[PDB]
């Protein structure tokens, strides 16, 4: 049949892999999005509403909404997670004090019904930072080892020096991309 | 460690220069080029020379000589197999490591120097991830770089780098799964006047060109393992199911590839597959003389010897010399007065032999003795060690690829005295 | 060594091949013209913070590798914080990066000294090596400090 | 290519 | 003639117009030219060498270099002045400190024999500043009214905001891209 068109787009990369940025204010998801779309440092205020960047990668156009974290808006990201294929959660690798609502807040996201089918990546940005708690106390305070039936993962991020945003795209490559 | 490598031609002049530290004044390669002028032949150069203010560390090999340069102290090992390294990585780019390969191609070797040695210490040594790093000059990657602009140089370090198995790229596929293993020997030998043995050794080494895809785990084992022993290993083997299992079960990387090596041990009799008869006259002031050789198979396993050339080094007093070959080649360079006779096959209904006159230098005294006797030879279909193969399972694909092995043996350093 | 200015003015092209060459004559000829040189520093600069981590490598071994006397400040900047940059092959090439220093500066020998007890605390099996080679070049006779590594 | 090669 | 390349970029703007832009620290010219080529605002600290970005604007392909205005660099300018078209002088709106040495590098600098063939254009950034200098007051401190046989022009400008970056990138345009 004459499907030259999808040929043509996998001759330099059709996947689209939709992603759905959120996390807690402060969290560093916003500077890494545009690091990613750019690569430097932005000057940036708070976000209230949402952002859109669109970055290819390994043949892969990977399309990431950064949607505020701020309480003023939090309940709004119900709109956003229908027909999403990835999650990315950004933790402070700092933020030993607002620890326990991001956990509760990401268990509630997982409890959508529509990411039920979404793979979770968990970015520990800030790890510059010389109190900033390493991986494995991540995992064990969010507790992402007791999920079930849920692809996961996690990865330790520096956004400031970009340490590990490649490698977070190339998990997603792997899992997103997978073989179907 | 190394603070800049001079690659020169046994000519005398210096082609490829390169620097790492700081810029070491060419004056000295003089140093080499004098102790160059003192031997007695390119051979005979010493691998560490010194001079008031540097140290010269150098590799033989390929009609080119590799000097390197040294301030500090540095294990002599490390430094003399970084440079046969690089000729090796040559060779495997291309084909060989001659001015000729070199001066064509500069901008490619002298790009590969700088990703290899950086600051003197090792940088990037194994050969998958050297060919990932920059890619090979093909012609049509040329082509296709004018065309688009595409690079011979990388933008990903490629994974295997930071794997648990740093010797192979992860991700290789190929429609055609197939791979081949060569067990390749050589009979070192010493043989007398009288054709005894003096003495004798095998030298086996196992050779794998691989072309799996995926992540595969080849196992080799042999039906007589007993007979291995003093056995190499790469690091892609796990030496402990060795110690264990006797198994060689390990993860081979792509490409052309040595597996292990081996000797055998002096315990079991070498089988010698070639016997000869020999005969030189050298009457003390004689113009002329005799020569008699006859190459004959003792012990051939029943396989055909082939390949079989006959070199030596005749002594001043030879001046030419008359004789017929009974097949191949008989050729005699009066200059450097060497003897060299491509025998060839040998036939059972009729043993090769070369015979004649020597045309000797008249009231020139005879030699004290007779120069040794070498000869090459080479058997296909037969490994003298008698080492088999027992199997060779996979794990972790699902396809089944062509499996196929060798046994070849060609001669070792095999010398006749007379 | 005539060609220096006109070289330079490329060390910040967007074509690769373009950048390693450039590289190569700048790590070739930089301790003849020490002004000249200077300027692919701030190239340098921005490439450290690429969040490709090859193009970090390539960067810190350049940076380490030019020999003029004037950007010794920025070199120990670019060393210390490559000291964590959590990107394994970067961390390989920072021990070799802080052999180069050394041999540079000797003055730097104690700051030198504490980055190096950094690194051997490091569990990634691909710097050890390096980190033990920048250990015999720079303080051969700090016995103490492998104590806990052995 | 396969040719020359014993089966195993 | 076979001359179909260069119509082929005439059909989408084959105009250089190479431009250096010199000045001193902390005028903001590299925040203008990363401005200029990404549109946001990007962390940076001192730049001690030079950077390069090439923007395309009006169908015009701008290139602009950003030369450090550190003095440890300062006399290294002379190595590009050659083959420019276009020569960016910021001046700090607020700098009524180093305004004088600002105009004496700016005239050592209009004398260059290479650059007699330029022109110049005066950007006096930091607009925002409340305390900031008029276009009116920049001038008559830099005296480019006493200037001769050489086109100029000066345009307030603001960086944070990007206010008249594009408008000083339209007076290029219409000089740079003259009649010849
Ligand atoms: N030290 C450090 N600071 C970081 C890092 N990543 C981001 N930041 C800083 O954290 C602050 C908040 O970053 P943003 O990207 O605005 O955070 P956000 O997640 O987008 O916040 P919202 O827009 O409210 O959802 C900024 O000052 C960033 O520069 C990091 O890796 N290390
Ligand atoms: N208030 C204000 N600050 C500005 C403006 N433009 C730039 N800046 C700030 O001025 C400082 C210096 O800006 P740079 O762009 O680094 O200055 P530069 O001319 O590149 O300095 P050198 O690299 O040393 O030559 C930074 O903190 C900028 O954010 C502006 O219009 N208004
Ligand atoms: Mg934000
Ligand atoms: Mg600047």
């Amino acid at each position: 049949g004459n499907i030259f068109a999808n040929l043509f787009k996998g001759l330099f990369g059709k996947k689209e892999m939709r992603i759905l940025m959120v996390g807690l204010d402060a969290a560093g998801k916003t500077t890494i999005l545009y690091k990613l779309k750019l690569g430097e440092i932005v000057t940036t205020i708070p976000t209230i509403g949402f952002n859109v960047e669109t970055v290819e990668y390994k043949n892969i156009s990977f399309t990431v909404w950064d949607v505020g974290g701020l309480d003023k808006i939090r309940p709004l990201w119900r709109h956003y997670f229908q027909n999403t294929q990835g999650l990315i959660f950004v933790v402070d690798s700092n933020d030993r004090e607002r620890v326990n609502e991001a956990r509760e807040e990401l268990m509630r996201m997982l409890a959508e019904d529509e990411l039920r089918d979404a793979v979770l990546l968990v970015f520990a940005n800030k790890q510059d930072l010389p109190n900033a708690m390493n991986a494995a106390e991540i995992t064990d305070k969010l507790g992402l080892h007791s999920l079930r039936h849920r692809n996961w993962y996690i990865q330790a991020t520096c956004a400031t020096s970009g340490d590990g945003l490649y490698e977070g795209l190339d998990w997603l490559s792997n899992q997103l991309r997978n073989q179907k | 460690m190394i603070h800049s490598l001079f690659l020169i031609n046994c000519s005398g002049d210096i082609f490829l220069e390169k620097h790492w530290k700081s810029v070491v004044s060419q004056s000295v390669c003089d140093y080499f080029f004098e102790a160059q002028e003192k031997a007695a032949d390119v051979e005979n150069v010493p691998p560490v020379i010194s001079t008031p203010h540097h140290y010269l560390i150098s590799i033989y090999r390929d009609k080119l000589f590799f000097v390197s340069v040294i301030q500090t102290e540095v294990p002599p090992l490390f430094v003399i197999e970084f440079l046969h390294r690089v000729a090796d990585t040559f060779q495997d780019y291309f084909g060989e490591c001659s001015e000729a390969a070199i001066k064509d191609n500069v901008v490619i070797v002298y790009e590969l120097l700088e990703e290899m040695l950086d600051n003197g210490f090792p940088l990037a040594t194994e050969s998958n991830i050297l060919k990932e790093l920059i890619k090979p000059p093909t012609i049509l990657r040329s082509v296709v770089n004018s065309i688009t602009g595409s690079s011979n140089v990388g933008d990903t370090l490629p994974t295997g780098q930071l794997s648990n198995i740093p010797w192979r790229r992860a991700g290789v596929k190929y429609t055609n799964n197939e791979a081949y293993f060569d067990v390749v020997e050589e009979i070192d030998a010493i043989i007398d006047k009288s054709g005894s043995t003096v003495f004798a050794e095998i030298q086996g080494v196992i050779d794998a060109c691989i072309k799996l895809s995926g992540m595969p785990d080849l196992s080799l084992s042999f039906m007589n393992p007993r007979l291995l022993d003093d056995v190499s290993f790469h690091p892609c083997i796990r030496f402990k199911r060795w110690e264990s299992e006797r198994v060689l079960s390990f993860i081979p990387p792509d490409g052309n590839f040595r597996l292990i090596s081996y000797r055998v041990s002096s315990q079991n009799l070498v089988a010698i597959p070639v016997y000869v008869k020999h005969s030189i006259s050298f009457k003390e002031n004689s113009s002329c003389g005799r020569f008699d050789i006859t190459i004959g198979p003792k012990q051939n396993m029943g396989k055909t010897i082939e390949g079989i050339t006959v070199t030596v080094h005749m002594p001043k007093v030879v001046l030419n010399m008359n004789l017929t070959p009974t097949q191949g080649s008989y050729t005699f360079d009066p200059v450097t007065k060497v003897l060299t006779w491509d025998v060839g096959k040998i036939t059972p209904q009729k043993l090769p032999s070369l015979k004649g006159l020597v045309n000797l230098q008249s009231g020139a005294p005879k030699p004290e003795e007779n120069p040794s006797l070498n000869i090459q030879f080479k058997i296909q279909q037969l490994a003298i060690s008698g080492l088999k193969v027992n199997r060779l399972d996979m794990y972790g694909e699902k396809y089944k690829p062509f499996k196929g092995v060798k046994y070849v043996t060609k001669a070792g350093k095999f010398q006749v005295r007379t | 060594s005539e060609l220096f200015p006109a070289v330079v003015k490329n060390v910040a092209s967007k074509n690769i091949e373009i950048k390693k060459l450039v590289y190569v004559y700048l790590v070739r000829y930089a301790e003849e013209q020490q002004d000249l040189a200077l300027l692919s520093i701030s190239t340098f600069q921005r490439a450290l913070k690429d969040p490709n981590q090859l193009i970090r490598a390539s960067a810190l071994r350049v940076l380490s590798s030019i020999r003029v006397p004037i950007i010794v400040p920025i070199m120990m900047l670019a060393i210390k914080e490559a000291s964590a940059d959590l990107s394994p092959y970067v961390r390989k090439n920072a021990a070799h990066a802080i052999q180069k220093l050394y041999s540079l500066d000797p003055e730097q020998k104690e700051m030198l000294i504490e980055v190096i007890e950094k690194l051997l605390k490091d569990k990634s099996t691909l710097v050890a090596g390096s980190v033990v080679m920048a250990f015999e070049e720079v303080c051969p006779d700090r016995i103490d400090l492998i104590h806990k590594n052995y | 290519s396969h040719a020359g090669y014993q089966t195993i």
